[PDB]
């Protein structure tokens, strides 16, 4: 899981 | 025409003392000492001219480190309107002081203060900015908490966001925040009053910067918005930049360029005036989590566990920094150092000059690893004397090397 | 063009926009309306050198300043008298560059300066470094 602050190229 | 001429004796002889003082004011410390020993009149010119006072003032005017110590140690009280010899004896004490500060950085010697934010439900501090008076912090519990820099007590809770406050910046007038609730909010930095809300983005607002009438915002919705701020209450959309293929995690800018970075593994450069695409910086193998841009230097941190340094004009990557063991989640730099924080709670200090010199070996580049967080490091800011960092562990740390 | 009059008496024709880089010559023009402008403190040889510098306005300055110290001293004085901040700045920085990074003896030798400290006095000033 990631923090809400950043995101990757997923969808 | 005379072959040789004692400028420093001749000019005062002619009632032009200030010119002689101005010549000598260009000397570095060691050359000013040499000048003192040239002859009795040279010594008198340096002493009556208060050149050591003038030399310390020039440093304070041109070096934030000297400025910081003048304020922090209190000898700054004597500066800018105690005889000359006082300043002459002070100068070496300042030099040694710088040396001890630099040693503490190189060796990781510091004291530590820890604020427990005591978040009731959703723990973590996503963002922060600080000055000598206060730390303004953004929290996963949807609030902005303002902390007194000296007593570490909470002075204000700003409510209004309906999701996490992911990014923030403030100046002498306003605090501007972006949130998982997809809004940007503008708060009075003194009273906390909500002054404006921008409804534009379709997804979380992950980062923003503003200064001198303009603001850039960026979003999980893959767009960048460019705003003109005539005032806290009159903010107009100028342009939306699209071209990124995933969330835009960070944006920075100056008068030359806007710089954005994305989960799509790229950094993009835009002309601040025209909002036209300029160039893509390729190279990271995974999405980019953090970035800072100043002058010609871009610094990026990524999910690939590396840091990359880039020159903005040609787009070249000047150096890859390896060493972090997890995602590099925040990064800042000044004239001497890079400081980065990672998903494993660790902070690294890097020698930026060494890093920008392609002769230096990679193993010499990381000066120290600092391990005091128990969760992902989300944000940090630093200066000559300290680091302030915040974490998923719901703490803010101040690392003080003085 | 405006005529500048050197202390010798030689008259120089100079464009008003070159002349008016010196606040001193500009004041004599604008507030006292003097033509020509007598300049009793600047002789023709130094005046031509300053006018040359003003037209052009550093690598060119370093070559321009390859002159003896007596002429460099006269140039500092003319720039002061005429209040041409740029030339006063370039001449003073040039003198500072001749001082920096040298021992007291090389400075003395550079400028032909006699050491006039007593033994006692020199030990005291040196202790204070
Ligand atoms: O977990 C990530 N990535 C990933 C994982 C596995 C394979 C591949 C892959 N598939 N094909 N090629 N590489 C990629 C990731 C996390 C966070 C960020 C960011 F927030 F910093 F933006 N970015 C990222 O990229």
């Amino acid at each position: 899981y990631l923090d809400s602050g950043i995101h990757s190229g997923a969808t | 025409s005379m072959l040789q001429r004692d400028f420093i004796t001749a000019l005062p002889a002619r009632g032009l003392d200030h010119i002689a003082e101005n010549i000598l004011s260009y000397l570095d410390a060691k050359s000013l000492c040499a000048a003192e020993l040239v002859c009795k009149e040279w010594y008198r010119v340096t002493s009556d001219g208060m050149l050591w006072k003038k030399l310390i003032e020039r440093m304070v005017r041109t070096d934030s480190l000297w400025r910081g110590l003048a304020e922090r140690r209190g000898w700054g009280q004597y500066l800018f309107k105690p005889p000359n010899s006082f300043y002459r004896a002070l100068y070496p004490k300042i030099i040694q002081d710088i040396e001890t500060i630099e040693s503490n950085w190189r060796c990781g010697r510091h004291s530590l203060q820890r604020i427990h934010c005591r978040s009731e439900t959703s723990k973590g501090v996503y963002c922060l900015q600080y000055d000598d008076q206060k730390i303004v912090s953004g929290l996963r519990d949807n609030t902005i908490k303002i902390w007194d820099k000296n007593t570490l007590e909470c002075k204000r809770i700003l409510t209004g966001h309906t999701g996490s406050v992911l990014c923030l910046q403030y100046d002498e007038r306003v605090i501007i925040t972006g949130s998982s609730d997809s809004t940007v909010r503008v708060w009075d930095v003194n009273t906390g009053e909500m002054l404006n809300t921008l409804i534009h983005h379709c997804e979380a607002v992950l980062h923003l910067r503003f200064n001198n009438g303009m603001m850039v915002t960026c979003s999980k919705d893959r767009s960048i918005a460019v705003w003109d701020m005539a005032s806290p209450t009159d903010i107009t959309l100028r342009r939306v930049l699209v071209g990124h293929r995933a969330a835009v995690n960070v944006v920075d800018f100056d008068d030359k360029y806007i710089v954005s970075a994305s989960g799509d593994r790229t950094i993009k450069v835009w002309n601040t005036s025209t909002c036209e695409f300029v160039r893509t910086l390729n190279g990271h193998k995974r999405g980019i989590a953090c970035l800072q841009y100043r002058d010609r230097l871009v610094v990026s941190g990524s999910s690939d566990n590396t840091i990359r340094l880039w020159d903005i004009e040609c787009g070249a990557c000047l150096r890859v920094l390896e060493g972090h063991e997890e995602l590099v989640r925040c990064i800042r730099f000044d004239n001497k150092r890079i400081v980065s924080g990672a998903y494993d709670g660790k902070i690294k200090v890097w020698d930026l000059v060494a890093a920008l010199d392609p002769r230096a070996p990679a193993g010499t580049l990381c000066l120290r690893t600092l391990v005091e967080h128990s969760g992902r490091v989300f944000r940090l800011q630093f200066d000559e004397f300290q680091i302030v960092s915040s974490s998923h562990d719901d703490t803010i740390l101040i690392w003080d090397f003085l | 063009s405006i005529k500048l009059q050197s202390s010798d008496g030689e008259i120089f024709e100079v464009d008003v926009e070159i002349a008016k880089q010196s606040v001193t010559i500009k004041t004599m023009l604008e507030d006292l309306g003097m033509d020509p402008v007598p300049l009793p403190n600047v002789n023709a040889a130094i005046l031509k050198k300053v006018i040359q510098w003003c037209t052009h306005h550093p690598v060119w300055d370093q070559e321009f300043l390859k002159v003896d110290q007596g002429t460099l001293f006269e140039l500092i004085l003319a720039a002061n008298y005429l209040d041409i901040k740029g030339l006063l700045d370039v001449t003073c920085k040039t003198v500072a560059n001749m001082i920096k990074g040298k021992t007291p003896e090389e400075i003395r030798k550079t400028f032909n300066i006699k050491n006039d400290f007593t033994e006692e006095e020199e030990a005291q000033v040196r202790k204070e470094n």
